[PDB]
């Protein structure tokens, strides 16, 4: 899945 | 100058319950940073390792790489158990500066096999081919797909450019080197040491006279521990011959006085 | 695939015997990073042996480089001894003032 790399940019796409 | 920043990850994966992630950045020759796999936070190795960035955006991005690391670590043991051990991943990811390219490129066990490049992760032709399945999957999330772009397309470009002026005085700094002579039926290797000089550009030549020894064999830059440059160019030269040689050294710290040291 | 680590060992000065100096061993082209990395005087371990930070090249070996204050004389030895998994035995590299 690569699961939590895709829960982190999905966190942090906001930020950027 | 054309400089190149680098952001170098190095995981290693013993055993379920076993890995570390280390990672170090450089811009040029100059460390800018490290991040050791015990340390939370990522840790300055300049005065100005922050660029132009503020307390508040930095401190962010320190956060955002915490959560990237720690997943980084939980979806490489999960890839690995939903497939052996030991791992090594090496993840080179920065930006070449004229205008600017970025680059994200991935190695697995000591070989090249994927990139990020455009808007999407590619294997790269001759990667084994279960890697197939799982990169499919991570270009599925549009997510860290936009977040990547953002990274390498704006933030390592705009990030560099904050670097060079705030560390101009290191990044532009001259250090003279020194220069000394040494030396191994009948043959001899002669030996020019050239230490302690920075930038990196130099050029060292036995010579005879005004006449270059093609003979001249230069070593690999090899670095001290002070930021700056070692190097040694040795001459092979028959028994008698030693008579008359000398190495001249050219650098840009010496103002256009050549070291000539003599045989 | 594993690779075998070289080691390149030098002075920072121009060694002057009785004179305060440093002594650098540079280790390149390994694989993998993990690596035991000794100084050695006349045989005997350095204790306080400073290590940059692992590193890799564009070609994704790695590197780093180790260094310890030291002090030549015209008797004393020293010597750079490197244990990983692709050799059997320890590598060990002299430091030679005349090399
Ligand atoms: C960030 O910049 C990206 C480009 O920069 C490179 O990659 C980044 C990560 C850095 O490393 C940098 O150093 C590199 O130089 C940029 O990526 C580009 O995104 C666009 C839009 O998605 C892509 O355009 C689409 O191209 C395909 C065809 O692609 C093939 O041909 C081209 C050349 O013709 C090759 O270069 C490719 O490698 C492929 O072989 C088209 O079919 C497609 O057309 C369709 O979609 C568009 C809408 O986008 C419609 O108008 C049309 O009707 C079609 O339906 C696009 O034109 C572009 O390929 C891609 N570049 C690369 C090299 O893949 C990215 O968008 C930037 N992101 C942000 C957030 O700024
Ligand atoms: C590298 O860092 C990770 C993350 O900090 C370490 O994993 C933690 O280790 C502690 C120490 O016992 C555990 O209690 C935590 O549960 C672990 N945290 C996470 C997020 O998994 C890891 O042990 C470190 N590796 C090495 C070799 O020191
Ligand atoms: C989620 O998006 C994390 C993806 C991991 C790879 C990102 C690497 C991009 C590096 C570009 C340089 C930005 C400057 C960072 C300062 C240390
Ligand atoms: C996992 O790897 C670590 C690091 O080499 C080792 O100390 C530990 O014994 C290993 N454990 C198992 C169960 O393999
Ligand atoms: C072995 C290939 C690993 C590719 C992982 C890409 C990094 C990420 O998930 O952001
Ligand atoms: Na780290």
């Amino acid at each position: 899945d690569f699961h939590h790399i895709r829960e982190k940019g999905n966190h942090w796409k906001n930020f950027l | 100058k054309n400089y190149t920043f680098r952001c170098l990850q190095m995981s290693s994966f013993a055993n379920r319950s076993w890995s570390r992630t280390d990672s170090v950045v450089w811009l040029g020759d100059l460390q800018t940073h490290r991040w050791s796999n015990d340390s939370a936070t990522i840790s300055f190795t300049k005065p100005w390792s922050q660029g132009k960035l503020s307390n508040q955006q930095w401190e962010k991005l320190q956060h955002m790489f915490q959560v990237y690391r720690v997943s980084f670590t939980r979806d490489i043991q999960e890839l690995v158990k939903m497939m052996d051990y030991p791992i090594e991943i090496q993840l080179s990811a920065g930006c070449e500066m004229y205008a600017s390219e970025s680059f994200l490129h991935v190695a697995f066990q000591g070989k090249y096999v994927v990139r990020f490049w455009g808007t999407s992760w590619q294997t790269v032709p001759g990667a084994p081919s279960w890697l197939d399945l799982p990169i499919k999957v991570l270009n599925a999330d549009q997510g860290t797909s936009a977040t990547v772009q953002m990274l390498l397309n704006d933030t390592c470009p705009l990030f560099v450019r904050g670097l060079l002026e705030a560390g101009k005085s290191d990044l532009e700094k001259q250090e003279k080197p020194v220069a000394w002579l040494s030396s191994v039926d009948g043959h001899r290797q002669l030996v020019c040491h050239v230490s302690g000089f920075y930038p990196k550009p130099v050029w060292v030549m036995w010579m005879r006279g005004d006449q270059e020894q093609q003979g001249t064999h230069r070593g690999d830059f090899l670095p001290n521990a002070d930021e700056t440059w070692y190097l040694q160019a040795t001459l092979d030269v028959e028994a008698g011959e030693e008579a008359g040689l000398a190495c001249r050294v050219k650098h840009s710290s010496l103002g256009g006085q050549d070291i000539i040291l003599y045989w | 695939i594993q690779k075998t680590p070289q080691i390149q060992v030098y002075s920072r000065h121009p060694p002057e015997n009785g004179k305060p100096n440093i002594l650098n061993c540079y280790v390149t082209q390994f694989h993998p990073p993990h690596i035991e990395i000794q100084m050695l005087k006349n045989g005997k371990k350095i204790p306080k042996v400073e290590m940059s930070d692992m590193s890799f090249s564009k070609d994704w070996s790695f590197y780093i480089l180790a260094h310890t204050e030291f002090t030549p004389t015209e008797t004393d030895t020293y010597a750079c001894r490197v244990k990983h998994a692709s050799m059997a035995e320890p590598k060990t590299v002299y430091w030679d003032r005349d090399m």
